[PDB]
């Protein structure tokens, strides 16, 4: 919430965007890992009583 | 002023190269898996499941 710090920051290009994009990529990769490791079965079988 | 532009552009280039190295490493891993699949599943008959 510093206006002047922003103004100056915009003179350095798209660094901020590139960083944010990278972190978004890793974040969605984590949900991909959990999905691939566990969701290997189509149905939810039940234990016979 | 020139020194300022040089430092900035140099840093942006070094960042690019770093990202390319990481991506290349991941592609290498993929290629290794592809080579294994070609070797075991095409040139023969794999028995391991899934």
């Amino acid at each position: 919430d510093s206006t002047e710090c922003s103004n100056l920051l915009l003179q350095y290009g798209s660094f901020c965007t590139q960083l944010n994009r990278a972190l978004t990529g890793i974040a969605v990769e984590q949900d991909k890992n959990t999905q691939e490791v566990f969701a290997q079965v189509k149905q939810i079988y039940k234990t016979p009583p | 002023q020139i020194d300022r532009l040089i430092t900035g552009r140099l840093q942006s280039l070094q960042t690019y190269v770093t990202q390319q190295l990481i991506r290349a490493a991941e592609i290498r891993a993929s290629a290794n898996l592809a080579a294994t699949k070609m070797s075991e599943c095409v040139l023969g008959q794999s028995k391991r499941v899934d």
